[PDB]
């Protein structure tokens, strides 16, 4: 069966941003698309589970020259006293079926947490001890002792924008939505790359499909740098370098770990 | 759970019991020391067996001649069979208690 | 209304290291314009109010709970108090070489349950807006880390603005404690001019600090490190019960002794 | 006793018509979901690790209103929006195990997956039976405390006790409080439960080098415009606006040192300290904790620092602070 | 009269929003079905759909079945239970103890409701501390003579503040007193 035709279909035009990476990823003929996804009324509900009676009707009553309203008409119609207890009974006993369908912690170190991760003679005690002592016999200089007016001048000279303590753009708009749709599709692509990179996966089924992907980050990075190349000639201004960040840093661990693989082996 | 009843000493499975239990405990062992025929009420459908089948297990140890057996009557087998579950579990009570077997026999029909 | 707690550090081997230096700035000038910033915090208005709290190796202790010169009979009083206790703190004092760090975890956790306290009694037809304007002198010591994070997120969750406003030396973990509740961190270099910082950056409140310009806030490294050898890692490998910062893979963390599977 | 400190946890919420009933001063939902914002906020609050995921289930069917996330404010939306919803069907208890199991199934061995039904209508209907779908929880490990409403339902009892959780019904709307407060706080780890390593990534906030040269600009991951700065990762070297969050590569969380330290305190409890309502020698008038006069015959004392506090200050230092003021020293 | 009831609020739509609430089982002479219906109505009662188990005092099931903790948690009785006045047989053996042992006719008839109304609503107390309650939807049991020849058990909790609750005062109270009893001892 076209199960993946039938998605593909159902997803072409339901969801906007899912077939236009998809597409996007085509569109400079970058790798092949199986990959991509191998990688990755309540009335009449209600009694057709609940009367299977009324099931069998309608399967030997489907219309068949009738009406759906006539079939509607057809369902409401001491020995009719008994029929209704009854009635009830059975319906309650239907709905229940149709219901009923088939360690003390210890530690040695505690410390640690004491001084978590935050990082980093006796004479001289006794003379500050004393010497501060000694230094509050007088209290209370507030008039002239606590500020001046030249330090305050100076403070706030500071306090200026150009001063100490205090140092003191949205120009393009449509290079928004180009960056955004960029960024989405490197993220699509590199979370398969990712998916099992950090996991070593020692089997060789496991690392076939790292070996393609590591293929496929050469194929995808070989057409990034032609649309960055068609932004940049532009303005020469408001550089975009995280996006090489990304891509740089994923060939550095892809190299780095296929020099330790092949150290391993 | 050993009850210093006013009659004598008896004993009882579970740990505590309502102050409602104690009246019926002394009413019963007034009924059985006046040897007389009588008529009591207890509300809880569970409790009532069990206070009242270590009762009569005391009563018959301490005056065994005057009382030869115990005829429990109930309405049902499903209820009795509760009942026998019940004196069972009373039995192995008063075994643990006791260290060792004693004839004492009981059975339903 | 406002209520404003003064955090002062008065590590007694710091400022007595000043006094043998016998540099311009001393401890009695900085209570002085401690004790100027809080009579101008009142000052600002009646419903405003203040209190301080001063720090020692030892503990912590409060220094807060007529018109002679034609004064003000409240500022007098608070006046009067505030020198007196200051005086009486500094003269007695035991010696203990074996702990000289100043202590400041338990100080603002005093502050934190006071304003818990002041908060309960005021009537709650008046909103209150607490802060602690705390005034560090002293490198902070390693082993309070965990007590001082406890109080800092205590105060995140109670709404209290912690202000730090160091001097002499920059503690990463007192900037870390203000960034977490959003208070301002001046690191001020000219001490004889700290009251002018106070009249500033410190002395408005919450609700006026937002419209007012004061000076960006510093850039705080959020580093973390193994419990081996101290120093900043980028990845960590915690377990599940000690949620503790490692070095590297491990067979068994030796702070859990837990029977870990591998995998 | 050990402690589950990373939790994905599930809060099922049933959009029965049973919760049109307004049993609460306000609406039943209107309540539920006014209080259930509190309690996500605070579970973020103290818990940041930790992430939540909230499952709406009406008209027999059940619907993720929120995947799992570790933003609170993206879950407090999503209740503010559901505040308006319809309210009419029933629910189902299997299909919404079954999308909470499908959702957890996947998720690491370490951490602990937990699920708390807040059950309203008593009724269950579901179209297979929930008693073989407890085999499967069990085997799982997937902890389900339910809590009713207005009902001391025997399936959910059933399951709360088989599966592990707790079984709850709500006295009044201060006791669905409590509930919901004492839910918020990690669980402790059984025999069933199992500790592994988890890989953890630590970011530090950067801004421009110097001047803006050689400047990181970037709009976002997950109408953001562009930043000057803010966090980036290890591995992703994508630059991220809050922390902490889960890689969308990497897959390993990015949170920084003080989320962590923020769950200290429930590895180190504090010792509930004696009430003594006597004075017992204390001639402190002034409460040693707030320097207040004790205007109650009350007074705790911890058993090493041996210091004073009044019934404020104990009560506030056993609920937020998490540690004896004095005892610190 | 338990059937007429029953068509009546079938005709009315009381029956129909009852079914939507809860599910709703009924008891009929036949042994088979009464032994079946019981069954399904335990399995509901341990699922969350609940049950509503309409019987007749005199019924056998009443006598045989034994509700506890999570079954048949509020007993609700409809009238007094009361024989038909025109079997015969009861006329001899009330006449006769008229005669001999000098009962009067309306006490004995009063006594032979209220013990077979005691038997029927004392199921919910079987044992181990089940909380439930029982409401009497009848002004007759309110009289002093059927409040006294109840059990006195059942009595002395009664009292005259919820003696003759309205229909929704009843329903408040229950909710209150369900609200109390859920929580832990
Ligand atoms: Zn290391
Ligand atoms: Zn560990
Ligand atoms: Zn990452
Ligand atoms: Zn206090
Ligand atoms: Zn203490």
């Amino acid at each position: 069966a076209n199960k993946e035709l039938e998605e593909k279909n159902r997803m072409l035009q339901e969801d906007p941003v899912l077939f236009q990476l998809y597409k996007d990823l085509v569109v400079s003929q970058v790798i092949s698309a199986e990959e991509f996804w191998a990688n990755r009324s309540d009335i009449i509900e209600s009694i057709f589970r609940t009367y299977p009676a009324v099931k069998m009707k309608y399967a030997e009553n489907v219309p068949h020259n009738m009406t759906e309203k006539e079939f509607w008409t057809r369902f409401f119609q001491e020995n009719s006293n008994a029929a209704i207890i009854k009635r009830f009974n059975h319906h309650s006993a239907m709905v229940l079926a149709a219901g009923l369908r088939k360690i003390a912690l210890n530690l040695k170190k505690s410390d640690r947490y004491y001084h978590g991760p935050t990082p980093i003679t006796s004479q001289d005690i006794i003379n500050s001890f004393q010497s501060i002592r000694q230094e509050m016999e007088a209290y209370t200089p507030k008039l002239t002792q606590v500020l001046s007016s030249s330090a305050a001048s100076s403070t706030i000279t500071a306090l200026s924008p150009g001063g100490a303590l205090m140092q003191g753009q949205m120009v393009p708009n449509d290079i928004q939505s180009e960056l955004k749709h960029l960024y989405v599709a490197v993220g699509e692509l590199l979370r398969h790359f990712w998916s099992c990179f950090p996991v070593n996966t020692p089997f060789l089924e496991e690392k076939v499909v790292k070996m393609k992907s590591n293929l496929e980050r050469f194929q995808v990075t070989k057409l990034c740098p032609f649309q960055e190349k068609i932004r940049r000639q532009y303005l020469s201004t408001n550089l975009v370098s995280h996006i090489e960040e990304m891509l740089q840093t994923a060939y550095n661990k892809l190299h780095t770990w296929q020099s330790r693989r092949l150290m391993k082996k | 759970m050993k009850l210093n009843v006013d009659g004598l000493l008896v004993y009882f499975p579970y740990d505590y019991i309502y102050p409602e239990q104690f009246s019926y405990m002394r009413e019963l062992k007034r009924t059985l020391d006046a040897k007389g025929h009588g008529v009591l009420e207890m509300p809880s459908g569970t409790g009532k067996t069990v206070s009242l089948l270590a009762l009569i297990m005391a009563y018959q140890r301490a005056y065994p001649l005057e009382v030869t057996k115990l005829i429990y009557c109930s309405r049902t087998v499903p209820e009795i069979e509760k009942v026998i579950e019940e004196l069972r579990k009373l039995l192995n009570f008063y075994e643990k208690q006791e260290g060792e077997k004693l004839p004492f026999l009981g059975l339903a029909l | 209304l406002n209520l404003l707690v003064i955090v002062v550090d008065a590590n007694p081997i710091w400022w007595g290291k000043q006094a043998l230096k016998e540099s311009q700035f001393t401890l009695s000038k900085c209570i002085d314009a401690v004790m100027v910033l809080g009579n101008s915090h009142l000052f600002m208005n009646r419903s405003n109010k203040l209190a301080v709290i001063a720090s020692h190796i030892q503990e912590s202790r409060f220094l807060y709970p007529g018109s002679k010169d034609g004064k003000y009979e409240l500022l007098t009083s608070a006046n009067e108090v505030i020198v007196e206790e200051i005086k009486d703190l500094m003269t007695k004092s035991d010696i203990k070489g074996q702990h000289t760090e100043t202590l400041l975890a338990g100080s603002l956790a005093k502050a934190l349950c006071y304003i818990h306290r002041m908060n309960k009694e005021v009537k709650d037809n008046q909103e209150m807006k607490s802060r602690i304007l705390v005034i560090k002198a002293a490198e902070d010591s390693a082993l309070q880390y965990m007590n001082f994070m406890n109080v800092i997120f205590a105060a995140q969750k109670q709404n209290i603005l912690i202000d730090a406003c160091v001097l002499d030396s920059d503690s990463g973990l007192l900037q870390q404690a203000c960034d977490i509740t959003g208070g301002l961190y001046l690191k001020v270099p000219q001490m004889p001019s700290l009251l002018q910082y106070l009249l500033w950056v410190f002395l408005p409140d919450q609700d006026q600090r937002s419209q007012l310009i004061l000076p960006p806030p510093v850039h705080v490294d959020y580093r973390a490190a193994c419990f081996c050898h101290r120093n900043l890692i980028e990845i960590g490998y915690v377990c599940s019960v000690c949620l503790s910062i490692f070095c590297n893979f491990s067979p068994i963390c030796t702070t859990c002794e837990t029977a870990f599977k591998i995998s | 006793v050990r402690l589950g400190m990373m939790r994905h946890l599930y809060v099922v919420v049933d959009g029965s018509r049973t919760m049109e009933d307004q049993d609460l001063k306000p609406n039943r939902l209107t309540c539920t979901l006014k209080l259930l914002e509190y309690f996500v906020e605070e579970y973020f609050d103290q818990n940041p690790i930790s992430q939540i995921g909230i499952i709406v289930t009406k008209s027999k069917r059940a619907e993720k209103l929120t995947e799992l996330s570790g933003n609170p404010r993206k879950h407090i939306t999503s209740l503010k929006k559901a505040v308006d919803m319809t309210c009419h069907g029933e629910p189902s208890l299997y299909n919404s195990l079954s999308i909470a199991m499908q959702t957890l199934k996947h998720m690491p061995g370490h951490t602990s997956r937990e699920v708390l039904i807040i059950f309203s209508s008593l009724t269950t209907c579901d179209p297979s039976n929930i008693y073989d779908l407890i085999k499967t929880l069990k085997a799982a490990k997937i902890r389900v405390s339910v809590i009713g409403l207005s009902a001391e339902v025997r399936v959910c009892t059933v399951l709360a006790r088989e599966t592990g959780g707790t079984y709850h019904v709500i006295l009044d709307e201060s006791h669905y409080k409590e509930l919901l407060t004492h839910h918020v706080s990690p669980p402790p780890a059984s025999s069933s439960s199992e500790c592994s390593l988890i890989r953890m990534g630590f970011p530090q906030h950067t801004i421009a080098s110097l001047s803006d040269q050689d400047a990181k600009p970037s709009f976002s991951m997950a109408e953001p415009g562009l930043t000057l700065g803010g966090y980036f990762c290890p591995q992703c070297r994508a630059k991220y606006c809050e922390l902490p969050v889960e890689c969308k590569i990497c897959g390993l969380t990015l949170v920084s040192a003080p989320h962590l330290a923020r769950s200290y305190h429930h590895l180190f409890p504090l010792d509930a300290f004696q009430e003594i309502p006597l004075e017992e020698y204390n001639g402190e008038r002034f409460c040693y904790g707030c320097q207040g006069e004790l205007k109650d015959q009350h007074v705790y004392v911890c058993a090493v620092c041996q210091n004073v506090f009044c019934v404020d200050c104990d009560v506030f230092v056993h609920d937020s602070l998490h540690c004896c003021p004095g005892c610190i020293h | 009269y338990m059937e007429s009831t029953v068509a009546s609020w079938y005709e009315q739509g009381i029956l129909e929003n009852i079914q939507r609430n809860k599910l709703l089982f009924i008891e009929t002479q036949d042994g088979a079905e009464t032994s079946v219906a019981l069954e399904k109505y335990q399995e509901a009662c341990e699922n969350g759909r609940g049950a509503i188990l309409l019987s007749v005092a005199r019924g056998k099931v009443s006598e045989g079945i034994d509700f506890v903790h999570h079954y048949g948690r509020a007993v609700i009785m409809f009238g007094v239970p009361y024989v038909y006045t025109q079997s015969r047989i009861l006329k001899a053996r009330l006449e006769y103890l008229r005669d001999q042992f000098q009962i009067r006719e309306n006490d004995f008839l009063t006594f032979d409701a209220m013990r077979h109304a005691a038997q029927c609503v004392g199921r919910a107390i079987r044992g181990k501390t089940d909380y439930g309650l029982m409401v009497f939807a009848d002004k007759r049991f309110a009289r002093g003579d059927k409040r006294g020849k109840l059990p006195r058990w059942i009595q002395e909790h009664l009292t005259d503040a919820n003696l003759n609750l309205t229909v929704d005062e009843g329903v408040q109270v229950a909710k209150y007193f369900l609200r109390q009893m859920a929580q832990p001892f």
